[PDB]
């Protein structure tokens, strides 16, 4: 359409024709929206489209227009500036200024298009990144002097030297070289008494307007920096805390100052200075007592009902007062006339505790933190706060979280149903909680107490019953376990399980019963000391959660579940002894029993019961009594893998059934379960099942490749294929998670590890790609990790079979097949580690696939990928390193070196892998200090390309120049030799070298750079 | 809401996809509750299906008599079927669906009483 | 009435993704890297009545940036977006609102953390501080679970409307059609189905 108009840059530029694009742009919607988008951008992007700002600044009715304008200047200016001819360089900041002195003189213009005005405040302030002071020394001067002239241009001065500041101080960390931000840091630094000056008279002469607005915002960012005696030397402190404290528009602002004015280098021996820092929290407190609410006053409805900026008053009133007294509490707690300013402030803090915010909670929760932590160690403290920290117990056991344990909570119908998911974001907040808590218990344990039983009989006589209170009251009680003395904790944790059953038996209905069972479990699961000393009650316990076990409520049957493990991971040993009046360990009747309890259970409750059993079982230290508790618990899994063995056997065809196959999983899993906890002591176990276990392995192996061969790819989508591959992959599973465990290495090598490698190997390398599994990657990681130095022709055929077809896979895109993509370089790594030999091995032809598929990894943004990718490659150069000078290490280095620092180079310098510069950078440097060191032994350069007897620095250099010239042709030779001067020589420090690499970064990005930078030290 | 002259005949959780054929790949349209709806008035049964959270509807039709339900290759506890009429997204319009539910069984329930449902709207 | 919302965030961090779940319900696994911004209207219904918000799902790769901050211009509001499984991508929130509140001065801001359905969270919780004294509103989200997802919008939704206890209330649902397939089209849609049953539902592991 007409709009690509603007795009002919042989014509001259259609002003209106530009405003029209612009407005179907920001105001327009659909297709005309998005074209419109697309040439803006076209525009934007034409190198010589900075040459139409100042026509579209002089003519365009549309400040969006003019918007667009600066950004593309800015652009220009940031990158591409000093390519600029002088006069240009002028031109542009005459008309920059121009324009600013301009929209501030005419008033309407000021009021209403402040945007407009900001943005070319910020492209002033990139000029002034450029050319100030150097070519600029009056800037300053100038810009105090037209202060007085005009209140509009006093104003807007303030937001550019806050924008300056920013820019100089907040964030140049990234954006400058660190000579370019010392040079403007100290410039800044250097006239800022002067800036300080004109800040502290305006804010003299002037009450609430948007001008000490504006001043107070340049001061906000002035106070990450100055020198402290710019505050405490001036009268600045008292205007502060009293003046602008007290009109709402620069209550904001000033608040905010106050925080970081708290946050200021202060000396610490001066008494003086301390009353200042005393005097400005004692005049804040007052005008927020006295102008905004008192200390009474209900924060929790203020921040509910949310008008104008009430919230965000409230949270920066909390950063204050929590920043503050972290810092300096100290100041108010021994003189007696300070006391209450102390604890006013605190119950402010209290107030603030009790708002509906969870993000501000953490906030105050902090600080609580912060504060109890100190009572508990420093001496005579804890009294001052007594009130205050009975106020707090109250406030944190009633905004207790549900704890990750609890796992029924009420739907929207007001149903209490098993959650669909994990509350995730609440596991840190519920630690927070508990931390503060067990604090203020071990604070005052008798206030504690009494607040929980109590608050416990109100729920008993109905007073003050509810879901939220019991539950809140039962997670801080449960939370609270180790801060009493076993004596008050018995008779404490005895009435609240009498308290507990009683409610149990008087509220019916399911919902009822399911919240006050879930918190009887968490209890009681809290308390394992308890349980410990109380074998009839502990017996009770677990056949009360095995009752649960067949409960219809599935929130209740998987927390019995999640509870018999959590107490038998901390009482087992109270399972497998003989207790007294028992005529057996009790793990011999729970094992008894095992089918009629976990009847009712789904199979990964099952497992997990199964699991919770092998835990008992290892406690058994005489090995025949181990193994007979084991073939116990094993005795249902092991009949029904018996008999599937003999039909399978017999014939391959039973193993269709998808029934069969469900069943075969499960037996699979449940030894898995059991080998999870049992670990090294599971072997005879493992030894019953592997012979027939790995034949199974290949019987279904074979299933699924006819499955594949019958039906096409779309068969590895199946119910039946996906049951056939979850049994090879519990089966690898099995075997992983044993060998991770053993302790007798030389019957892994000797009796597991050959059939293993006969029965998985050849079938991964044998299938389609589609039909391998990840798993078998895994596992060979873990075999290889364990005992890869015991079997190093067993490590050359995983090699063989996984290598090269696993390689082709993954190496087409970044995407398809990432668990194989991230289990392949596990496994190359752990290679590269233990086994390098196995690489040694390798043909030529292979060995430099090896290479292709290390850099291919630091190619990859995946975290999991990059981060192996490099320390391979670091691992690597190590162990060629090692082997020192012999052909290998040289041939290594004639064909390799130059191609890992190419691909080190591409990475850190295409912006796209930025997650990983620190490792970038340690391998860059390695390989960097090879040649510094002269640890390769040949020539890495060739023939009579460099003169004879050239040593391998100055071919080095040569080719790194080369290299940047051809790949960065905007830089000088002399920013390319004198950042690799710099680099080589900081090839033993690695701080300063990345330095050295971020700054060349830096440069990267622009035109111009000074290659003096990298003298910077 | 338009939903109070209506008794639910059977409501369960399940998950909506939508078939794209230029794309050639399920979407999903949405989780919830789905559930059958009989207008008290005409006695006629829809399907309604909202989403989680945001309420949304993510399917609106009649259960038609010459709907029929068919397996995905993928799944043993999913239903595949063309609907010639869905207003979720407001015009009526065409769509192979595919529901899939937490168990076979609830996929099985689900098939009974689509059916049932298809009987009730016949009359 | 309507609001325009901006979306900012370093690339991949699942702005895109986010959205199109709230529009359509999907969940995309291509990352497609958006071009400059794409301009979406989404609208909620609240007992306050509707509420629409036009998306301006923005690029966060430095090479599609396009107007970069110019798209900022009259937001009402915004979201900023991380991935709590890359580190960098939170250290650049500051970056993001710097560049997000010179253009838009006084605008409520949810800032997001993503992609918590991962197992290996790199971002922990503690962790995430910047907002507390730039009043951001903070949530975890995953657009992959959809833990969260409707959070953002329910937040920005009660602060643009200026009532605290807003809620997302049920769409009426009115009744629907009753058509009879076109003779003429049976074969067709006899192929269509085929095609629909033989490829496979994405993430049958899934719970739903
Ligand atoms: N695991 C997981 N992956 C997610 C989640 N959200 C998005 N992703 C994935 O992350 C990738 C990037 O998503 P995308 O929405 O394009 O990110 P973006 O911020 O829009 N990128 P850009 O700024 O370049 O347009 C996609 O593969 C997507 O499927 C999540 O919650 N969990
Ligand atoms: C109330 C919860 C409930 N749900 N269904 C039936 O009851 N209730 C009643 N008794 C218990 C309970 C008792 C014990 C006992 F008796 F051993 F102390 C223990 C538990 C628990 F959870 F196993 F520890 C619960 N709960
Ligand atoms: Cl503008
Ligand atoms: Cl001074
Ligand atoms: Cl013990
Ligand atoms: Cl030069
Ligand atoms: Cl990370
Ligand atoms: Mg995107």
């Amino acid at each position: 359409g007409a709009m690509e108009g603007i795009l002919d840059f042989s014509n001259d530029l259609d002003i209106a024709l530009l405003d029209q694009v612009v407005s179907t742009f920001y105001q327009g919607s659909g297709v005309q929206q998005k074209q419109a988008q697309e040439i803006l951008t076209k525009f934007q992007d034409n190198p010589d489209a900075w040459q139409k700002a100042d026509q579209i600044l002089q003519f365009s009715t549309n400040p969006q227009s003019k918007f667009i304008a600066l950004s593309i200047l800015d652009k220009l200016i940031t990158r591409k500036w000093k390519l600029l001819p002088n006069d240009h360089r002028i031109g542009i900041r005459n008309f920059v200024v121009g324009m600013i002195i301009s929209m501030c003189q005419d008033d309407e213009v000021f009021k209403t298009q402040k945007n407009l005005i900001n943005k070319s405040d910020l492209t002033l302030v990139q000029i002034l990144k450029q050319e100030w002071p150097q070519n600029w020394p009056e800037f300053i001067p100038e810009l105090i002097g037209s202060s007085s002239s005009s209140v509009n241009v006093c104003e807007n001065n303030m937001i550019v030297l806050k924008l300056l500041s920013e820019e100089v101080f907040d964030f140049s960390a990234e954006q400058m070289t660190q000579a370019k931000a010392l040079h403007l840091k100290n410039s800044m630094s250097k006239e800022f008494e002067q800036i300080f000056k004109l800040c502290f008279q305006v804010l003299e002469q002037g009450s609430s307007s948007s001008l000490i607005v504006a001043t107070l915002e340049s001061l906000l960012r002035y106070l990450h920096w100055i020198p402290y005696r710019y505050i405490y030397e001036t009268n600045i402190l008292e205007l502060l805390s009293t003046k602008f404290m007290t009109s709402p528009d620069t209550r904001a602002i000033t608040l905010k100052c106050l925080t970081e004015v708290s946050n200021l280098k202060i000396p610490q021996d001066n008494d003086l200075i301390k009353r200042q820092t005393v005097l400005f929290f004692q005049n804040t407190l007052q005008q927020i007592a006295t102008s905004v609410m008192p200390v009474t006053a209900d924060l929790k409805a203020t921040y509910a009902n949310a008008n104008g900026n009430d919230q965000s008053f409230l949270q920066d009133l909390a950063m204050f007062l929590t920043t503050y007294l972290a810092r300096n509490r100290a100041l108010l707690e021994s003189d007696e006339s300070l006391r209450e300013l102390l604890l006013n402030a605190h119950q402010y803090l209290i107030q603030l505790s009790k708002i509906e915010e969870r993000e501000l909670f953490k906030t105050t929760l902090d600080y609580w933190h912060n504060l109890v932590a100190d009572l508990f160690y420093e001496p005579l403290k804890k009294h001052i706060y007594e009130e205050i920290c009975s106020q707090l117990r109250l406030v944190i056991i009633e905004n207790m979280v549900r704890p990750e344990e609890v796992l029924v909570v009420e739907n929207d119908e007001g149903e209490i149903v098993r959650e669909f998911v994990k509350e995730s974001d609440t596991i840190q907040l519920y630690k927070s909680e508990r931390e503060v808590l067990v604090y203020l218990t071990h604070l005052n344990v008798i206030d504690t107490e009494e607040i929980m039983i109590s608050k416990l009989a109100r729920q008993i006589d109905g007073s003050e019953w509810s879901w939220h209170n019991i539950n809140t009251l039962s997670w801080a009680i449960g939370s609270i376990s180790g801060t009493m003395s076993e004596d008050t904790e018995k008779r404490f944790v005895v009435t609240v399980i009498k308290d507990l059953l009683d409610l149990c038996v008087k509220k019916r209905g399911k919902d009822n019963k399911a919240v006050v069972a879930s918190d009887i479990m968490y209890v009681v699961g809290q308390y394992p000391r308890f349980l410990k000393a109380h074998w009839n009650f502990l017996r009770t316990v677990i056949l009360k959660l095995f009752e649960f076990m067949h409960e219809t409520h599935e929130g209740v049957q998987d927390m019995a579940c999640d509870t018999f493990i959590k107490i038998v991971q901390k009482c087992k040993y109270h399972f497998v002894i003989q207790q007294p009046r028992e005529s057996e360990p009790f793990i011999q009747t729970i094992i008894r029993d095992i089918q009629k309890t976990t009847a009712d259970l789904q199979p990964q409750q099952v497992h997990t019961f199964y699991k919770a059993c092998g835990i008992i079982i290892s406690e058994e230290r005489s090995v025949a009594e181990r193994n007979r508790l084991l073939s116990d618990l094993m005795q249902l899994p092991n009949m029904a893998w018996d008999t599937i063995v003999e039909q399978s056997t017999a014939n391959p065809t039973l193993l269709l059934d998808s029934e069969t196959v469900k069943i075969i999983a499960n037996i699979i899993k449940t030894n898995v379960a059991v080998c999870t906890s049992m670990g090294a002591d599971f072997y005879p176990q493992l030894g019953h099942i592997y012979y027939n276990m790995l034949q199974l392995y290949r019987a279904v192996s074979s299933m699924i490749s006819a499955q594949v061969a019958a039906e096409g790819l779309i068969a590895t989508k199946t119910p039946k294929v996906r049951g056939l591959r979850t049994i090879k992959k519990e089966i690898l599973k099995l075997v992983e998670t044993y060998i991770s465990k053993a302790r007798n290495l030389d019957d892994v090598v000797k009796v597991l590890v050959e059939p293993l490698l006969n029965a998985v190997l050849e079938d991964y390398m044998n299938n389609v790609p589609d039909a391998r599994d990840a798993e078998v990657l895994n596992c060979m990681t873990t075999v290889v990790e364990k005992v890869g130095h015991m079997i190093p022709q067993g490590v050359i055929l995983i090699l063989q079979s996984v290598f090269e077809c696993t390689l082709d896979m993954i190496n087409k895109d970044f995407t398809e097949y990432p668990e194989h993509r991230v289990e392949f370089y596990k496994l190359l790594k752990v290679i590269n580690e233990k086994s390098f030999a196995a690489f040694l091995e390798l043909p030529p032809a292979a060995f430099k696939l090896f290479v292709d598929a290390i850099c291919w990894a630091f190619k990859h943004n995946n975290r999991d990928v990059e981060v192996n990718g490099l320390q391979i490659a670091l691992d690597l150069v190590k162990n060629i390193e090692r082997m020192g000078n012999v052909p290998f290490a040289n041939e290594f280095h004639k064909n390799y070196f130059f191609i890992f620092v190419s691909e080190t180079f591409f990475v850190l310098t295409d912006s796209d892998h930025k997650s990983g510069f620190s490792k970038q950078a340690l391998l860059l440097m390695k390989l960097i200090s090879l040649v510094y060191d002269n640890k390769i032994s040949v020539p890495l350069y060739q023939e009579a390309e460099v003169p004879q007897g050239t040593s391998n620095q100055v071919y080095l250099s040569q080719y790194l120049a080369n290299m940047l010239s051809n790949a960065f042709p905007h830089l000088t030779s002399e920013q390319i030799a004198s950042f690799l001067s710099a680099l080589t020589k900081q090839c033993k420090d690695l701080v300063v070298f990345k330095g050295t690499l971020r700054d060349f970064l830096v440069q990267i990005k622009e035109v111009g750079g000074d290659p003096t930078d990298y003298l910077f030290a | 809401t338009a939903e109070e002259d209506e008794e639910v005949l059977y409501k369960v959780r399940a998950k909506l996809f939508r078939f794209d054929k230029d794309a050639k790949e399920w979407k999903e349209r949405g989780t919830g509750d789905c559930k059958f709806l009989k207008n008290k008035k005409t006695n006629k049964v829809r399907i309604l299906m909202r989403r989680d959270k945001t309420l949304k509807i993510c399917a609106n039709h009649i259960i038609a008599p010459e709907y029929t339900l068919k397996p995905n290759v993928g799944s043993d506890r999913s239903w595949v079927y063309a609907c010639t009429a869905d207003i979720a997204e407001g015009e009526a319009e065409a769509f192979t669906f595919a529901i899939r539910f937490g168990s076979k069984e609830n996929a099985d329930k689900f098939k009974e009483e689509f059916e049932k449902a298809q009987e009730i709207n016949k009359k | 009435v309507q609001f325009k919302l901006v979306l900012v965030g370093d690339g991949g961090t699942g702005k895109t993704t986010f959205v199109k779940r709230h529009l359509t319900g999907e969940f995309e696994k291509k990352y497609v890297a958006t071009l400059g911004v794409e301009v979406h209207p989404l609208v909620f219904h609240t007992n306050r009545g509707p509420i629409k918000f036009n998306v301006w799902d923005t690029a966060g790769q430095e090479k599609f940036g396009g107007l970069r901050d110019g798209y900022y211009i009259q937001a009402q509001c915004a979201i900023i977006m991380f991935d709590v499984t890359s580190r960098v991508t939170y250290k650049n929130v500051p970056n993001w609102h710097r560049d997000l509140v010179r253009v838009c001065e006084n605008i409520p801001i949810v800032l997001c953390g993503n992609k918590v359905d991962i197992k290996d969270r790199k971002v922990k919780a503690k962790s995430i501080v910047f907002h507390r004294k730039k009043n951001l509103q903070y949530y975890d989200i995953s657009a992959k679970s959809n833990y969260n997802f409707e959070k953002p919008f329910l937040w920005l939704a009660r602060k643009l409307i200026g009532d605290p206890n807003l809620e997302f209330v049920a769409m009426p649902a009115l009744a629907p059609p009753e058509v009879v397939m076109d003779p003429a089209l049976a074969a067709q849609y006899e192929h269509d189905l085929e095609v629909a049953q033989t490829t496979a539902l994405p993430d049958e592991d899934d719970d739903l």
